[PDB]
């Protein structure tokens, strides 16, 4: 009873998933940034053609 | 050898590079032989016209006066044959003057010399057919190559010069004879002179080939720049000025500007023929430079036209989601980039369109569109097989060149490969199964690299065009086609319905109203038309400006870059030039870029291609453009062609607008790289086009003579033959009539072609004989003859028909008036029935019949095609869809379908058309009969078809020279035609058919005019009153009076529609569930859903006609075959007939009923399937199978009435003042009966209308519209209203409204309706009564079912029987009740009087002039034993009238009908006339006491036969329960009235809080109503009151003498103690009206 | 009883989680616009290279799914 | 103390959310692949010039 | 309350879950590396133009 909802829940890997969330949070705004710098040079590439 | 020269008509461009390759060092051996027999002088092949316009024959070569007495002949046997005689004349005279006419002569007879000449040589086994002469003119025909001589000049062309001067000759026959039948019957006379003058100032022109095709391509344009000169009233043009016809050519100048000044519309009509005269010969080399140059020509820079792309899309989106947002009442998927507007985020969340996103569409630059659906990879069979050719592969571009041009050209030879590598066509890429795996075949697509092997485009020049440079099409790889398909049909099922701008234009209805709605509104001086032409619209569009655009697209349907593959593909795609004789250069066996034959790469895919896409992006710059400028506009989109309305603005002109209008498009249009020239777009408000039409100040310019000229390909998927010419000849004329063409024009030219096309091919011993060529234009293919014009009833008539009666009747007429004898129709018509029932043939038309049909050319269709491809398919596709007989499981679902018991063909075609076998047999349809079909079906013996149109033709001459008869027709060809036509239809399909045969309409009524008519003829007759004298004016001039797995859904509702009419078989039920297995559909229950013909549409508004026919045939619920569209049709062709005759119309007229026998009881009966169906279902034909997802009836039906009654009120009170003239309503109320009505309960409709209205619960203007609306008498549901309430049996039936008549006062029956319909509003109190009948579960029945239980209505109820009541009838000597007539508000002296008379002269029968009052009227037919005939004069507007007025039937009974309507003149005793015997008169008296027990006073001392009769001695008789003459809603007791005083001091009160109602005409009715109280309230009544009126504390303070400042006067005169019932209501105990009295009451009641 | 129900609820953790994985979603379709915008100008040029010249059409989209 | 224990869990709450990070990972897939195909062509544009 | 424990169970979903977070971030950093290798190549534009 105790123990099948103690086995049924792991609490701390919930809280790891989410820090490893943020992690995934952080590298998607810096993709979106090196996106943005070659978005400017390509733009910059069409113009003088 | 092979077949030569296999055309009979112009199909293809005329080149010229094979003569200049002839007369530059040829080697072939024909090239020889041509270049031998040229002579000294040789023109070149581009002046042919030169050399064919010198062609003359001899005067009267062809003995065609046999053919003029034959056409008079079948001319006045139709004319005979509709009943209309005075046409008669005119139609056989327009026909003689054609044809004996000398250059109209010339002109057929130069026709058919072309045409002998082309049926002699053309589809020949012989290379060299020598010297054949034509007048002068002398020809040579070497295979391709035709010489032309005349005396010593010479012109070596092609074939096809010969076939364009031969069509050329052709067109003008056409022409010439349209003229002559056109100007016969038409206002403006002969304008056959303009056309020989028109036709000889063209041949006048010596100018070089350019410059002439350049006057002849200007022609049209000039002359409607000249129309739009002369007749812009508010916008200036300068079209005219652009053109160079003044200096070119004068006379043709002088002739359009001398046809300007006499008719307008003649100049449009005259201008708008483009080939008549003679085609250009196209300049390859220089057209082709250019084409290849405007492909790859950059105006705008790449980077100013991506920008302009991303602007484009950002109305794109706004337009999509505003269309999704009004659909689907909800924002699509949808991703808000970062920096989104807050007003998009709350209209997302809140699920609206604001509308303030229309001038702000650049917020849509952050918003992007998400998945809505999903690429369908699948197309259907039916865009698959047709209307292109394709190319297999790139290794086939080398079979489109000659060899010995590439060996002269450039040195080499060609190394052609043996084999074709593939198929050249559609159809036989489905055979050999190419088309198996279409995702597999358009993989690279989606992957954005197609296959090198399928990057060619050959490019043909078009056919028939004035262009001497030429205009080019695109013949593609099969790939490529398979990709348009797809793309095509995505952006049209998917995105298009959610663009406004395209889903009006694909609406008919919403485009119906938008034209007429332009049509009213341009010659009142508003909504200016610009004309917009993009001339190098395909070649404009660059990769760009569509990029944004696909990307939105490709990620809206998840197709990775499928739609942006089409942008780039033109920079790879190798382009060459289908010229043989000019050949591209090949280097390792692929062409070589020169720039004027081949382009390796450009940048535009070409000529129809992308083009749902193109319209959008052309759209939405108009958008923007107009958008930026604040106008009010709609576009019609026509692709290069672009039509924009534009509606005037307060504060500017048009003029001013106009400008801005244009500066703005030019603007915008420039910016996308499509430039518009200023020369090529013009602005009007007098001139418009739209779908091939031209309309001239709104009314539609007629197209006779562009029509008729028309020459079409004709032979279509077979050799050449007579029947094909006849039958093509036959749907030329039906399409021309059905387009906007006189029916009696396109019959005359009809017949004469029909004539010229028999003389071109039959012999001399037919030819000379005028019973058997009129014979054989009068039998047709109903009985088994050739396709004939004359035997068609779609002419005049735009519904489904029955030729057969028509038929049966055109012979009698033939035998009868004609002296042709039976036995030479047994010998024309060879009857011969089939040995056993084909029922086939009886699925596929109904209306046919079991005869053998042996002119029909032969080609076996149903089985040989199956097997052919059956046995040579070399893959899938074809194997699964015909792995069974398509036709033995025809014939099967035929003999199941044929076990019916009451055999109904109309049914047994519905039931087949539900089948999967229907849709196989329609695709093996598209197989034989279509385009590009012909190509297999024709090169499939390519010789034989040679051989097989000599044997046809000898066998059609052996078969018309036979004189041996056939079955005798005798018994079919007397008396009645309907019984003949079902007793031939038994006889020769063995079983009685129903339901099959509609009685002929001028067999079954005859028109008479009423100066000689009887009182028989009126007994069933249709009346036609004309409001004016009607003439030639009127009818030009509008008048007064006004005017895939779908078939699922289809197997559900004719499956309620047999349920509802209680028709129940196991055997049907389980038919249809087969139906529903094969289709994929395994529930087992689903319980889900005037006009006349536009060519008597003006006349129609002029004439008023009714359906007085209820004598015999519309007084019961039974119904009969009579068809009204055709009755009412054939009525307006009978005053059209009487105008352009040279008549008038002043008096009505008449059809009356002479056939007894075609009035026939519809039996409205079961039908039981007998045996068990055999047919087990298909499951294979179906690839897309659809998933399973995809009470009486009385009192649910009047529920659904009520509600749908009040929310058509609804919208009658939304709708604008032009909206409400127009009868549309909310579900299509017009076309409902009247007798299912009568027998619905209405009391039950009436509580359920209340209920609705007390439910809608609507804000204070809008019921100030209802009660407007309906005090008034307006709108088309109020006349739906009194129509259904024309009957008083309804309105004494209704069990509330018997209760609720002593409450309302009405003046009228139209304010009963009104009171009745608005009176829960104003008063609740019977509300409070009648508020608990409701049922909520009769509320829930569902609209859209509403149509089935009308089905159900109108056999359950019962119609009432209708009660005399009683007026005073006076004679003897007696008690005096109250001498009660007419006391509300008329001189009841007058009928007092005229009672008196006629009960003392014992009068039985009374004539009433129409000049006599109509309630004096309406007291005369309310006395018993007294038949009253009125003299109507044919014009039954006097009884309607007199009718509507009365409450109880007695004028329905007491008036003799037939005899009123047949009655013009003085008969008997008369009230009406001044002065006459027989004639009862009225003379004023100024002073008399009038000394009689009865009546108190006497005004008007009645005289009659110049004597007076003593009326002073008489008295009355008792009295019974009155009318509502009497008017019981005020009657003696006034608790009734005191009640109806607590309701208009009620009512006025609460109708001023209403918004935007000024009480003034309710306050009339109250002022009315107080004025009955006037007459007993006992205080001095003021004649004039100063009446003050306003609200005070929200209380409505209203009285005499202003109480405060803030009542507003309100000025009522004119009252008086006048009616007799103020002394009569004097009552005993006075101040009881004071008990339960308001204190306002009290007030009005003591004055001041 | 209710301690072991409190430890074992988490309706507010699955709740941030589910919310930053559709801040994670919404992050992605912008950087997929982007890429989009940039796909245009790339192919574009590629193109307008290849007018006149025998230069392949190179894919520009992987592949279907399945 | 039952409704409180079907506030716990939600299994198929989280089964949605594995497959909304399972279609993420797919979109990543995707434009790894899409900008390959882009580093082809750009590749040819430096032959090119 | 087996049935209960049984939908209960939590256990594999969120070391799947584990999984499914892995393969998306190996994900993210192999495309963040293609992005260095385009930003590479693109700048020589200028370098040849
Ligand atoms: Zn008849
Ligand atoms: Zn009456």
């Amino acid at each position: 009873t105790i123990q099948t909802a103690q086995r049924c829940d792991h609490s701390d890997s919930i809280r790891i998933l989410g820090e490893n969330i943020k992690i995934l949070d952080r590298s998607m705004k810096t993709m979106m940034e090196t996106m943005k710098l070659m978005m400017e040079k390509v733009d910059l590439l069409y113009a003088s053609t | 050898a092979g077949i030569n020269r296999t055309d009979q008509s112009l199909k293809n461009p005329l080149l010229g590079t094979e003569v200049s390759f002839c007369l530059k060092s040829s080697s072939l051996p024909h090239h020889v032989r041509a270049l031998g027999q040229i002579k000294a002088r040789n023109l070149a092949s581009c002046d042919y016209y030169l050399l064919f316009r010198q062609v003359v024959l001899p005067p009267e070569v062809y003995p065609i006066g046999v053919l003029i007495r034959a056409a008079e002949a079948i001319l006045t046997v139709i004319v005979s044959a509709w009943k209309l005689e005075h046409m008669t004349k005119t139609l056989y005279s327009s026909v003689r003057y054609a044809l004996t006419n000398p250059r109209v002569r010339a002109q057929l007879e130069l026709h058919i010399a072309y045409q002998r000449i082309v049926g002699q040589v053309s589809y020949s086994r012989e290379a060299d057919i020598g010297p054949k002469r034509l007048g002068n003119m002398s020809l040579q025909f070497v295979q391709s190559l035709v010489i032309a001589t005349i005396d010593t000049t010479s012109c070596l062309m092609t074939y096809n010069h010969f076939l364009a001067a031969a069509d050329t000759a052709k067109s003008r026959c056409h022409l010439l004879i349209a003229s002559v039948v056109q100007g016969a019957l038409w206002e403006q006379g002969s304008f056959l002179d303009h056309i020989i003058n028109l036709i000889d100032t063209i041949d006048s022109i010596n100018l070089p080939h350019d410059d002439y095709f350049t006057i002849i391509k200007s022609i049209s344009p000039y002359s409607q720049g000249l129309v739009m000169g002369r007749h812009n009233v508010s916008v200036s043009s300068d079209f005219a000025s652009v053109f160079t016809i003044p200096e070119s050519c004068p006379q043709l100048d002088s002739l359009l500007k001398k046809l300007l000044q006499l008719d307008p519309v003649l100049l449009l009509m005259v201008s708008s023929v483009q080939k008549s005269w003679y085609f250009p010969e196209i300049r390859m080399v220089d057209g082709s430079r250019e084409q290849l140059h405007k492909m790859r020509v950059e105006l705008e820079t790449p980077q100013a036209l991506l920008s302009y792309g991303h602007t484009l899309l950002s109305i794109f989106r706004a337009e999509f989601i505003k269309g999704y947002v009004s659909k689907n009442a909800k924002w699509p998927p949808v991703h808000l980039l970062p920096g989104c507007d807050k007003s998009i985020k709350n209209a997302r969340e809140l699920g609206r369109w604001s509308p303030a996103f229309d001038r702000r569409w650049q917020l849509f630059a952050k918003v992007v569109i998400l998945r809505i659906a999903d690429l369908d990879m699948d197309p259907d069979f039916n865009d698959i097989v047709s209307d292109k050719a394709i190319i297999s592969s790139r290794r086939d571009w080398v079979f489109e060149y000659n060899a010995a041009a590439f060996w002269k050209k450039y040195g080499e030879r060609l190394e052609r490969p043996p084999a074709r590598s593939g198929p050249s066509r559609l159809v036989n890429a489905l055979i050999d199964g190419r088309l198996d795996n279409i995702p597999a075949l358009l993989e690279p697509f989606y992957r954005g690299a197609v296959e090198f092997e399928d990057r060619l485009t050959v490019l043909v020049p078009k056919e028939k065009e004035l262009k001497v440079k030429g205009r080019f099409f695109s013949k593609q790889t099969l790939a490529i086609r398979i990709y348009q398909v797809v793309a095509e049909a995505a952006l049209k099922n998917e995105v298009m319905p959610y663009l406004k701008t395209h889903s009006m234009t694909m609406s008919s209805t919403a485009l119906t109203h938008l034209l007429n709605r332009l049509s009213h509104t341009i010659t009142k001086g508003d909504s200016f038309v610009i004309n917009l032409d993009y001339s190098s619209w395909c070649n404009g569009f660059r990769p760009e400006l569509q990029a944004p655009i696909c990307r939105q697209l490709d990620q809206m349907f998840n197709c990775g870059y499928f739609f942006r593959t089409g942008c780039t593909l033109p920079c790879f795609t190798t382009f060459i030039i289908q010229d043989r004789f000019n050949p591209p250069y090949s280097f390792r066996g692929e062409p070589v870029e020169d720039g004027v034959t081949c382009a390796v790469g450009t940048k535009t895919m070409g000529e129809g291609m992308r083009q749902k896409l193109w319209t959008i992006l052309t759209s939405c710059w108009e958008i923007i453009a107009l958008r930026e400028i604040n106008v009010t506009f709609n576009i019609l989109g026509q692709g290069d062609n672009q039509t924009i309305i534009i509606h005037k603005s307060a504060s500017q002109n048009n003029q001013l607008l106009a400008e801005r209008a244009l500066g703005a498009l030019y603007k915008h249009a420039r910016l996308a790289g499509h430039n518009l020239k200023v020369e090529e777009c013009w602005v009007s408000d007098c001139l418009y086009e739209y779908g091939k039409k031209l309309f001239f100040r709104g009314v539609p310019v007629p197209g006779c003579l562009k029509q008729l000229s028309r020459v079409t390909d004709s032979t279509g998927e077979l050799f050449p033959n007579l029947y094909s010419k006849l039958a093509c000849l036959t749907s030329s004329c039906l399409s021309a009539a059905m387009a906007d063409t006189s029916p009696w024009v396109a019959l005359a030219t009809g017949v004469c072609l029909y004539l010229i096309e028999l003389y071109v091919e039959l012999p001399p011993a037919i030819m000379q004989d005028e019973s058997l060529l009129t014979t054989l234009c009068l039998v047709g293919p109903s009985i088994g003859g050739l396709p004939t014009p004359a035997t068609l009833p779609s002419v005049f008539f735009r519904g489904m028909s029955d030729p057969l009666p028509f038929q049966l009747a055109l012979l009698q007429t033939l035998i009868k008036t004609t002296g042709v004898t039976c036995s030479l129709v047994n010998r024309v018509v060879k009857l011969r029935i089939a040995p056993y029932p084909d029922w086939l043939s009886l699925v596929t038309d109904p209306t046919s019949l079991n005869i053998a049909q042996v002119y029909r050319p032969e080609r076996q269709i149903r089985r040989w095609i199956e097997e052919a491809i059956a046995t040579s398919s070399h893959s899938s596709r074809i194997a699964t869809f015909f792995q069974q007989p398509l036709t033995e499981m025809a014939q099967l679902l035929a003999r199941d379908l044929s076990t019916m018991m009451p055999l109904r063909p109309r049914d047994m075609s519905a039931l087949f058309a539900l089948s999967n076998v229907a849709y196989g047999l329609s695709i093996i349809d598209l197989f034989q009969k279509s385009s590009t079909v012909v190509s297999a079906s024709q090169a499939v013996h390519i010789e034989d078809v040679a051989l097989e149109s000599v044997r046809y033709k000898e066998s059609i001459i052996q078969g018309l020279l036979d004189t041996t008869e056939g079955y005798n027709m005798q018994p079919y060809l007397e008396g009645c035609t309907y019984l003949a036509a079902k007793q031939l239809r038994r006889l020769t399909w063995g079983r009685d058919l129903v339901g099959v045969t509609m009685p002929f309409v001028a067999e079954q009524f005859h028109p008479h005019s009423s100066v000689g008519a009887k009182a028989e003829l009126y007994l069933d007759a249709i009346i036609y009153c004309p409001q004016e004298t009607l003439r030639s004016h009127h009818l030009t001039t509008r008048g007064d009076q006004p005017l895939a797995a779908n078939l699922v859904k289809d197997t559900l509702v004719l499956h309620q529609w047999y349920k509802v009419r209680k028709v129940t078989d196991p055997h049907l039920n389980t038919l249809m569930a087969r139906f529903l297995l094969e289709k994929g559909y395994t529930s087992d229950a689903r319980p889900s859903i005037q006009g006349l013909t536009g060519y008597v549409n003006i006349l129609s508004t002029w004439l008023r006609f009714s359906s007085d026919y209820l004598h015999s045939f519309s007084k019961s619920s039974d119904d009969y075959t009579i068809h009204f569209q055709h009755v009412f049709t054939y009525g307006c062709l009978y005053a059209d007939s009487v105008i352009r005759s040279g008549g008038v119309i002043s008096t009505p007229y008449l059809l009356s009923a002479s056939c007894k026998t075609c009035f026939e009881k519809i039996d409205s009966e079961e039908f039981v399937l007998a045996c068990e169906p055999q047919y087990r279902g298909a499951e294979w034909l179906i690839t897309k199978p659809v998933t399973v997802p995809e009470f009486d009836p009385c009192v649910s039906a009047s529920y659904c009435l009520g509600i749908l009654i009040g929310k058509s009120f609804l919208v009658d009170i939304r709708a604008s003042g032009q909206d409400i003239m127009e009868q549309r309503t909310w579900a299509n109320l017009e076309r409902f009966s009247i007798s299912d009505m009568q027998k619905l309960p209405w009391s039950i409709v009436i509580r359920s209308l209340w209920r609705f209205l007390i439910g809608a619960r609507l804000l204070q203007f809008e019921k100030a519209g209802l009660i407007r609306m309906l005090y008034a008498a307006t709108g088309p549901t109020f006349s739906f209203l009194m129509k259904v309430f024309q009957d008083s049996a309804l309105l004494m039936d209704c069990a509330p409204l018997d209760r609720l008549s002593p409450r309302i006062n009405f003046h009228s029956r139209g304010d009963l309706v009104a009171k009745l319909v608005l009176l829960p509003f104003i008063n609740p109190g019977i509300v409070e009564i009648e508020v608990s009948g409701i049922n909520s579960k009769y509320h829930a029945v569902s609209e859209a079912n509403m149509d089935l239980y009308i089905a159900a209505a109108k056999s359950v109820g019962v119609k009432p029987t209708q009660f005399v009541e009683e007026t005073n009838d006076f004679t003897a000597r007696g008690h005096h009740h109250g001498c009660y007539s007419l006391s509300w508000s008329k001189s009841r002296n007058q009928s007092q009087v005229l009672k008196m008379v006629v009960r003392k002269l014992k009068l039985c029968v009374l004539y009433i002039y129409p000049t006599v009052d109509p309630a004096v009227a309406l007291d005369l037919c309310h006395l018993p034993a007294l038949t009253i005939i009125l003299v109507l004069g044919g014009d039954p507007a006097y009884y309607e009238r007199l009718l509507e007025m009365d409450l109880c039937g007695a004028v329905s009974s007491r008036v003799d009908i037939p005899h009123s309507l047949a009655a013009r003149t003085h008969k008997g005793f008369t009230i009406g006339p001044d002065t006459g015997p027989g004639v009862i008169r009225l003379d004023k008296l100024e002073s008399v006491c009038y000394a009689h027990p009865c009546l108190e006073e006497l005004e008007f001392n009645a005289y009659l036969d110049s004597e007076l009769v003593d009326i002073s001695d008489m008295c009355c008789l008792p009295l019974a329960t009155p009318c509502k003459a009497l008017f019981r809603p005020i009657y003696r007791s006034l608790q009734s009235f005191r009640l109806a005083l607590m309701d208009n001091y009620s009512f006025v009160m609460d109708l001023i809080l209403i918004r935007g109602l000024d009480i003034r005409p309710h306050l009339e009715e109250f002022d009315e109503l107080l004025v009955v109280g006037q007459h007993i309230l006992g205080q001095p009544v003021l004649v004039e009151v100063v009446y003050y009126v306003g609200v005070v504390g929200k209380r409505p303070v209203l009285a005499r003498h202003p109480w405060s400042a803030d009542l507003k006067r309100i000025t009522v005169g004119g009252r008086a103690p006048c009616p007799s019932a103020a002394r009569l209501r004097d009552e005993d105990c006075q101040g009881s009206l004071l008990v339960g009295l308001p204190a306002g009451l009290t007030q009005l009641l003591i004055i001041d």
